[PDB]
RNA sequence: GAAAUUGAAACCUGGCGCAAUAGAUAUAGUACCGCAAGGGAAAGAUGAAAAAUUAUAACCAAGCAUAAUAUAGCAAGGACUAACCCCUAUACCUUCUGCAUAAUGAAUUAACUAGAAAUAACUUUGCAAGGAGAGCCAAAGCUAAGACCCCCGAAACCAGACGA
RNA sequence: CCGAGCCUGGUGAUAGCUGGUUGUCCAAGAUAGAAUCUUAGUUCAACUUUAAAUUUGCCCACAGAACCCUCUAAAUCCCCUUGUAAAUUUAACUGUUAGUCCAAAGAGGAACAGCUCUUUGGACACUAGGAAAAAACCUUGUAGAGAGAGUAAAAAAUUUAACACCCAUAGUAGGCCUAAAAGCAGCCACCAAUUAAGAAAGCGUUCAAGCUCAACACAAAAAAUCCCAAACAUAUA
RNA sequence: UCUCUUACUUUUAACCAGUGAAAUUGACCUGCCCGUGAAGAGGCGGGCAUAACACAGCAAGACGAGAAGACCCUAUGGAGCU
RNA sequence: ACCUCGGAGCAGAACCCAACCUCCGAGCAGUACAUGCUAAGACUUCACCAGUCAAAGCGAACACUCAAUUGAUCCAAUAACUUGACCAACGGAACAAGUUACCCUAGGGAUAACAGCGCAAUCCUAUUCUAGAGUCCAUAUCAACAAUAGGGUUUACGACCUCGAUGUUGGAUCAGGACAUCCCGAUGGUGCAGCCGCUAUUAAAGGUUCGUUUGUUCAACGAUUAAAGUCCUACGUGAUCUGAGUUCAGACCGGAGUAAUCCAGGUCGGUUUCUAUCUACUUUCAAAUUCCUCCCUGUACGAAAGGACAAGAGAAAUAAGGCCUACUUCACAAAGCGCCUUCCCCCGUAAAUGAUAUCAUCUCAACUUAGUAUACCCACCCCACCCAAGAACAGGGUU
């Protein structure tokens, strides 16, 4: 019989190579999660469809941010296969109030606080 | 069908992929090994039986001054010891060596300049009192064995020297 | 094409997506005067602003449930320290 | 010549299919995508206890707006105004 | 499926009936069919004047004619300078898990041919502890309206007649 | 058109059966079962629809759910957070339930069937792209216009068999048993002359003879109309 | 009758003239091979062939046409008979 | 045989979960005699109907055991309390069996037989293994336990397609195709002297008979032949034919049944429609196979008995394509029983030279050798007549 999966504790341990490689840093995990999903819900089990919908990933590669925090990745072990997960960087740091009307998410997972649409002068 | 057949079932398109994807992919070194220069063999232990025959051949030299060194045809074996029962009547030996082990004892040796001799099958007649004209004739019976040389008293003598000595 | 290489750029793997050549507006009237914005554009600022208001919230309900968490152990270490200082020993100990 | 028995892609003697070069490398390509989603989420930015208790009031109050709709359905407002409006069909010039 | 009991107005000269495949079958129970009982049609179209035929002009279904056909293919679509040539496309309905299916039905044109009922509930008015133009219902009900329930087909059975 | 004439009437007989069931547009919308003179049906439930009321619903952290029983199974049930927005009750009824195939666990058959029968999940009866054509495999869904753009799945590999050179005399036909069976019909022991040789590993003799070797030296394929895209090992992914 | 058929006449036949049906018919601009598919393809896939066109023959195909065919099964459908 | 109820496995851990499934049962008995009266809250065999547990209270003492051990409503009985059906078809109709091929109607490819298709248990074939037969000897042949693949000819299994006009079998006609080759051809091995044989590789160009009983397919034997191949094709072909067996109504024999009536048996008889719309096709312009006799030759071979190759000749037969001088059916002609003509190799192997691997070795090494096409057809007056030309048209002649 085809049931849900039982992902092992050992396998969500990152090894010190793996921190050399992704550029991430256990000791200051990110904040923010950026899950954008590449896959169709259609042939995958219903749990897993109404997980999409419960994180609101409804329309595929359409970026949404989450929190790091167990629960939420309770969900997104489940359908780790179906999205992907990039962390949200703050080069200039959290919008204000007066950047709300110019912040872009950038390809690289990193949020700008001044989107200017103007070539660098240096 | 079954989850078991006698049959190879057909495997899902997914996990065909999967084991394809999944296959072993030995190491590849940079440089193959058979070209690089091979390191030096182990040192390889002399065997008994070669320490053993120096011992002998050593004796041959030393213990009886006339020797005789002839190529040891392919002659037939009723034949070979007949002639070996002759040269037994006149005291007289007749040796085989392997080259191989003859050939590094007279490498370094006063018996140093017999050593081109011994290319082949050879065996050698030895005798403690040189019976060189008793020996010639037994010889002469057959005109294909050839005789080489010897070295009589520590003086190397080629097959004209051993006619004159026997004379 | 080129989707792999722009996305090492920095950029939008779909050229339609973010840049000069989609944000900008297409039009300006002769005299200089701009021209009000697309519908488009309009589009992506509503949903951005919503993106990122959603990011300060998040980000805020995170470090206030955080100072949470830290003042209720800070308590329950005091709670401890209260109930020693009543009354003496006496007897054997005195 | 060549006939496989039965249908193509089902049954006891089926037609084989073969994994081209491309078809394992979109295999490995995801592979990669989700290898690096294993380490995001080995992560987490609180605990437990720490989460807990974070986002109570928010969804509390979330729910309290989908109470406040769901019981507040009720027939719209009447007004004499449009009843009266429909005798403009008949109306004419002089 | 009652009865006791209760008690009703009442002005023929009309039509949100049909208009030749409709309305009676009806131009007629004739033609025609059957030994008999019995069954049972079809259609007509000028004008004030035919004692104006110099007449009741044009256009309109399928079917033809005007005007046979040119590689290739559910006959079309995207197109194109251009009909075809190029590219794409497995007729319709019904019955089945699934029909391009070599499963059913249809040559085609025109006309005709198949969802009727208000107990409850709902919706919208009137009045309200009452509602209703006797009766009936009522612990907010009661009165009124609106709004849901098809067509064709057996082999048979019975009664009375007509036929050797 | 006589296993019961024809005609009229009852009669618009009845048919759980067959066929048909007429304008536009939008929306929600599929596979647990039980009973049945019942499995070609119907009723109820499940599911589905609308309206209405209300407040929790789904996801799920520990904790918790058996012993005789180690297929010590995959995994459920319960379940605060959390992510989310549904769920329950009330009112009114219709309709569907002769299912398929794929993956997985296990039955029946033959560890056959496009076989039958349960369970979990997916797809299909909902669109499109890709597997040659393709209901069930993969990619992918919420709907329009464009002579814009980025991507998803997505192109089968493989060609297999050379090989020793030279040499060999002898205590002996080792005894037992056998017509005689001698290294080789069988057997008990397996020492030994000689630089170096099995009281013999195979052949050939009724038995012997003859021979070689050991020793010194030097991994397939064949069916019926006619094979079946065309091809191409070398310009930087 | 056949080995083993053959000849001839008549009718039919074909052509000219006159008269003039019927079953049938989703639409067809109606090819072959191989494969595929609801398991037997003129229409799908891959190859090949291919100006148009009437007349006369032929009967392999159009699961050809003709009476919801015969044949088994179903119905709380009929009838005869015992 | 089975139909209701319960337990165990499938169903391994909350519940649930099917057969033709895999196993065992139950239709009671016993102890009570408060096995009395009432009442919160729950379970529930996937609905309903039924079924199960139960605190407290009243009243007494000081929710019986058992997995199943059961039957609704109506009705009847009864003063009442209560009782009544192997209604076991067990959610139960108050009470009703056979037969129909004399059958009828409505439907069903949900569903049978024939066929097609799936599958390969069975069947069939080749290799692998080397035990064992073959005087000796696995491998001239043959073959066990098995193994590995292929084939879709039988017997089965599946019920997917066809129930709104194919009965099936066999024969006649004409056949197309496969090669796993019966014959002709080529070539290894042989327990191959030569003839005969056996076996293996290659080869589908050509051929593969006529009869008696039988509906026959097949088979039996009759005579032959170089041989009388295995199959497939809608178990080819039935809008080409046959209707003998089976199949509808009649009847008989034997059998079953009270009878009606039935039959995997025997016997007799028994309607086989169609005017071609479409596709396809309607002179493959022309290369032939085989036997016998003779010669070589009574030669090689053999001790004799026996007895061949290759090459050449003759004769005959069929097949293909023509013709009418005879013969014959017949007569300005057609026709055969008559006459005439007929033209290529076949690549399985057998050997040289010669390296990898200084020999050798025929070479999926370079290389060498043996077997490794022609003919026919080809122009451009026409009214009408004639014609050896012809359905029409076309074609030839008209001097
Ligand atoms: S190529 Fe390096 S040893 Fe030959
Ligand atoms: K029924
Ligand atoms: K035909
Ligand atoms: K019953
Ligand atoms: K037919
Ligand atoms: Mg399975
Ligand atoms: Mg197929
Ligand atoms: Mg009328
Ligand atoms: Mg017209
Ligand atoms: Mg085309
Ligand atoms: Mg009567
Ligand atoms: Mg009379
Ligand atoms: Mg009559
Ligand atoms: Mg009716
Ligand atoms: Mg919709
Ligand atoms: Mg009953
Ligand atoms: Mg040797
Ligand atoms: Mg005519
Ligand atoms: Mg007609
Ligand atoms: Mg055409
Ligand atoms: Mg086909
Ligand atoms: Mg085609
Ligand atoms: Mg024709
Ligand atoms: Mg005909
Ligand atoms: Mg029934
Ligand atoms: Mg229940
Ligand atoms: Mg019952
Ligand atoms: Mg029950
Ligand atoms: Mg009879
Ligand atoms: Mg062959
Ligand atoms: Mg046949
Ligand atoms: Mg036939
Ligand atoms: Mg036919
Ligand atoms: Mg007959
Ligand atoms: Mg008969
Ligand atoms: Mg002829």
């Amino acid at each position: 019989k085809f049931t849900r999966s039982r992902i092992p504790e050992k396998v969500f341990q990152a090894s010190p190579e793996d921190h050399e490689k992704y550029g991430g840093d256990p000791q200051n995990p990110h904040k923010l999660h950026i899950v954008t999903r590449i896959k169709s819900t259609r042939r995958r089990p219903y749990w897993e469809k109404d997980i999409i919908k419960m994180l609101g990933l409804e329309k595929a590669h359409t970026p949404q941010v989450h929190k790091n925090i167990p629960s939420v990745n309770a969900k997104l072990k489940v359908v780790k296969h179906l999205i992907r997960i990039k962390p949200l960087k703050l080069p200039q740091g959290l919008p204000a109030e007066e950047n709300m009307s110019n912040t872009c998410l950038k390809s690289t997972g990193e949020l700008v606080v001044q989107w200017h649409l103007k070539p660098v002068e240096q | 069908s079954k989850a078991v057949t006698r049959h190879r079932r057909v495997m899902h398109f997914q996990r065909q992929k999967l084991m394809a994807v999944t296959e072993y992919i030995p190491p590849k070194p940079a440089i193959h090994p058979s070209c690089l220069p091979s390191p030096p063999s182990p040192p390889q232990e002399e065997i008994g039986l070669i320490r053993l025959l120096r011992r002998e051949i050593a004796a041959v030299f030393q213990d009886n001054r006339m020797i005789a060194v002839c190529q040891n045809v392919a002659l037939s074996a009723e034949d070979k010891l007949l002639m070996r029962h002759q040269l037994r009547k006149h005291k007289i030996l007749m040796k085989v060596f392997p080259n191989q082990v003859l050939k590094p004892f007279l490498e370094d040796s006063k018996y140093q300049n017999l050593l081109p001799l011994f290319v082949g099958h050879n065996m050698l007649l030895v005798s403690e009192e040189p019976k060189v004209k008793e020996m010639v004739r037994i010889l002469r019976t057959v005109p294909f064995l050839p005789l080489l040389g010897g070295c009589i008293d520590d003086t190397i003598l080629s097959r004209q020297g051993f006619i004159n000595y026997s004379k | 094409a080129g989707g792999q290489w722009r996305l090492q750029q920095g950029l939008a793997a779909n050229p339609s997506g973010y840049g000069p050549l989609t944000e900008l507006p297409d039009w300006s009237y002769a005299d200089g005067r701009p021209a009000p914005p697309m519908k488009g554009q309009l589009r992506r600022k509503a949903e951005r602003e919503t993106f990122a208001r959603r990011v300060v919230l998040l980000s805020q309900e995170m470090d206030a449930g955080l100072q949470a968490w830290q003042l209720r152990q800070q308590k329950l270490q005091e709670e401890q320290r209260k109930q020693e200082n009543a009354l003496k020993p006496k007897g054997a100990s005195l | 010549r060549g006939r496989i028995p039965g249908r193509q892609w089902i049954g006891k003697h089926r037609r084989p299919r073969f994994v081209s070069l491309r078809a394992k490398q979109n295999m490995i390509r995801r592979l990669e995508i989700e290898a690096e989603n294993h380490y995001w989420l080995s992560m987490p930015y609180m605990t437990r206890e720490q989460e807990r208790g974070h986002a109570a009031v928010r969804r509390r109050e979330a729910f309290e707006a989908i109470k406040a709709a769901a019981t507040s359905k009720f027939p719209p407002h009447r007004f004499i105004a449009d009843q009266l409006d429909h005798l403009n069909v008949t109306k004419k010039w002089s």
